[PDB]
């Protein structure tokens, strides 16, 4: 009933038969969006 | 990946962790050290 | 979802180190191409040239064939280069 048990059960459920290299898209025709941005910690040299 | 590298890491090498939301959203924020190449124009030295 | 099924099928019993040719007598054709990003450095004191190079390698085998008309008209799918054979140049 603790949060850790629930998160572990969820992680076990949603990683059952998932492949990594499969490009995750609803359909093959549909495309994905990648919102992109940067931040500068320091200008080294 | 960046196309303007000069003797450096093409991609991020730390491979930090990422956040997932219940709706299927995912966010990722790795640090990196990049080495790009600049077309250094030195005419008004040093007021450049 | 069909790409996942095609990937799962074609990596069933594919080995990496087995040279992918039908008959042992037959050879492969490794088409080769070169491209230069920038001539980074030419250190003449040490006689060393550091270049940024794109290597284009082209080949084909038999085990990675399929039928595009069986998987909702897919012809070009990605795969990681680590899992397949790779001629060492």
């Amino acid at each position: 009933e603790t949060r850790a048990h629930a998160e572990e059960r969820l992680l076990k459920k949603l990683f059952s038969g998932y492949n990594k290299w499969s490009r995750p898209v609803a359909n093959i025709s549909d495309v994905v969006l990648v919102r992109f941005g940067l931040s500068i910690a320091q200008l080294i040299d | 990946v960046l196309y303007n590298n000069a003797d450096g890491d093409f991609a991020v090498t730390h491979l930090t962790k990422a956040h997932l939301f219940h709706d299927g959203r995912v966010q990722w924020t790795p640090p990196a050290i990049y080495k790009s190449s600049c077309s250094i124009d030195v005419t008004f030295f040093p007021f450049d | 979802h069909a790409e996942e099924r095609l990937l799962k099928k074609l990596f069933s019993g594919y080995n990496k180190w087995s040279r992918p040719v039908a008959n042992i007598s037959d050879v492969v054709l490794v088409r080769f191409g070169l491209s230069i990003a920038q001539l980074i450095d030419v250190d003449e004191k040490n006689q060393m040239m550091t270049t940024n190079v794109w290597v284009k390698q082209e080949w084909h085998d038999y085990k990675l064939r399929w039928d595009p008309a069986d998987y909702e008209n897919v012809t070009s799918i990605r795969i990681p280069s680590e899992l397949i054979w790779r001629p060492d140049i």
